[PDB]
C-alpha cells in the first residue's frame, strides 16, 4: 500500500564473448570466404577504414 | 622487388570526388615464403607470374505497361472517364481518376538530364577501368618520366601540389 | 509539350522568367538584397515624430518593380 | 587646469557575431568549396588537427 | 539608330527596347525586379 514512486532501470550483462559483424552482404555465415570480401569492389582497389 | 615480376600497385578510390586518388603496392596481402626453399620459392614466384599475367591482359583488353521506374503503370490516352466541365450551372464534386498521358506525363517523367556532366566517376565505372596496374620496371627513366598518378599529392595540372598550402 | 500558355502574359509575349533563377545560399560568400538599412529625455518633438515616420517606412535601388521616376541618371546602393 | 596624470585603456565590443576564418588560400570567399578544400593533399589523405 | 544619346564609348547608350510602362493599384502589380 505504501509503495513509492519509481522508475526503471534496464541493462544486460554478457560475458565471455565477443560481439560480430561479420563483412557479409546480409551479415549470414555463408562460407569461410565471405562473398561480400571477394568483391571485385573489395579485392583490387584499396580503401582506408575509420 | 625483381623488376620482372612485381608487386601489383592497387588503386585507391575517393568516393567524393570521383577521381582516382594515389596508388600504392600492395601490403596486405604478400606471401611470407621467407621460410621456404627453392622448389617453393619457385613455384610461387610462377604464381605470382600468372597474377601478374591475368592482370595486364584484363586490363588492356576488357576496358501499354511500360516499366515507369520499377513499378509499371498502364497507359490510357481516352480514358477520360467525367465529361462534364462546370460551366455557369453545373457544380462538379469531388473527382480524379489519375491516369498518366501517353505522350505529355510519360515522356516529361523520363526525359533526361538537360545537358550532360562533364566530371568524375562514379564507384563502378571506377572498378570496371581501374584494375591494379603492374609497374614493370619502377622508376627507369630520367626525371620527369615517372607516373605522377601514383603520388596522391601530385595534381595533374600544378606539379606537385603543396600540402597545407 | 510547351508549358508558355501556363505563364502570365505580358501582351503577346509569355512572361518567362530568368532560367538562371534557382536558390543556393551557405554560411559565408551568400548575400541576398534588402539589407537592414536602419518621457523624452529630450524634449525637440519634432524631428522626433519626423524619425519615427521615417523608421517605419523604405528605400533603396534595386526596388525597381514597376518605375523608378521620370527623367533620369543611374544611382547606387547597388 | 588641475588635470591629473593619466593612463589609456583600450577595449572594443563586437556582439552577435561569430569569428570566421575561412580555410582558403587568401582568406578570400572565392565560392562556397574554397579551393583549399578542393587541395588534393587535404582531399586524397588523413591529418591529425591541434 | 540614334545619335542622340549620351555615349559612354565608342557604342551608345541605349536602354531595353522594351521600356515603356503601366501600374494600376490593383495589385495589378505587386510584381518582381529589374534584375
Amino acid at each position: 500500500k505504501t509503495a513509492v514512486d519509481s522508475i526503471t532501470q534496464k541493462k544486460f550483462l554478457c560475458d565471455r564473448t565477443l560481439w560480430r559483424i561479420p563483412f557479409s552482404s546480409n551479415f549470414m555465415s555463408m562460407g569461410a570466404l565471405t562473398d561480400l570480401g571477394q568483391n571485385l569492389l573489395y579485392a583490387n582497389s584499396a580503401h582506408a577504414l575509420d | 622487388m625483381s623488376k620482372e615480376i612485381p608487386t601489383p600497385y592497387m588503386w585507391s578510390y575517393q568516393p567524393q570526388m570521383g577521381l582516382a586518388a594515389g596508388a600504392a603496392q600492395d601490403y596486405s596481402t604478400r606471401i611470407n615464403y621467407m621460410s621456404a626453399g627453392p622448389h617453393m620459392i619457385s613455384r610461387v614466384n610462377g604464381i605470382r607470374a600468372h597474377r601478374n599475367r591475368i592482370l595486364l591482359e584484363q586490363a588492356a583488353i576488357t576496358t501499354l505497361t511500360i516499366r515507369g521506374r520499377g513499378i509499371q503503370l498502364n497507359d490510357e490516352s481516352v480514358s477520360s472517364s467525367l465529361g462534364l466541365r462546370p460551366d455557369g450551372t453545373f457544380q462538379i464534386g469531388g473527382a480524379g481518376r489519375p491516369s498518366f498521358t501517353p505522350r505529355q506525363a510519360i515522356l516529361t517523367l523520363q526525359t533526361s538530364s538537360s545537358e550532360p556532366r562533364s566530371g568524375g566517376i562514379g564507384t563502378l565505372q571506377f572498378i570496371e577501368e581501374f584494375v591494379p596496374s603492374v609497374y614493370f620496371n619502377p622508376f627507369s627513366g630520367p626525371p620527369g618520366h615517372y607516373p605522377d598518378q601514383f603520388i596522391p599529392n601530385f595534381d595533374a595540372v600544378k606539379d606537385s601540389a603543396d600540402g597545407y598550402d | 509539350i510547351n508549358f508558355a500558355s501556363l505563364a502570365p502574359r505580358h501582351g503577346s509575349r509569355p512572361f518567362m522568367g530568368n532560367w538562371q533563377d534557382i536558390g543556393t545560399s551557405n554560411m559565408s560568400g551568400g548575400a541576398f538584397s534588402w539589407g537592414s538599412l536602419w518621457k523624452a529625455w529630450n524634449s525637440s518633438t519634432g524631428q522626433m515624430l519626423r524619425d519615427k515616420l521615417k523608421e517605419q517606412n523604405f528605400q533603396q535601388k534595386v526596388v525597381d518593380g514597376l518605375a523608378s521616376g521620370i527623367s533620369g541618371v543611374v544611382d547606387l546602393a547597388n
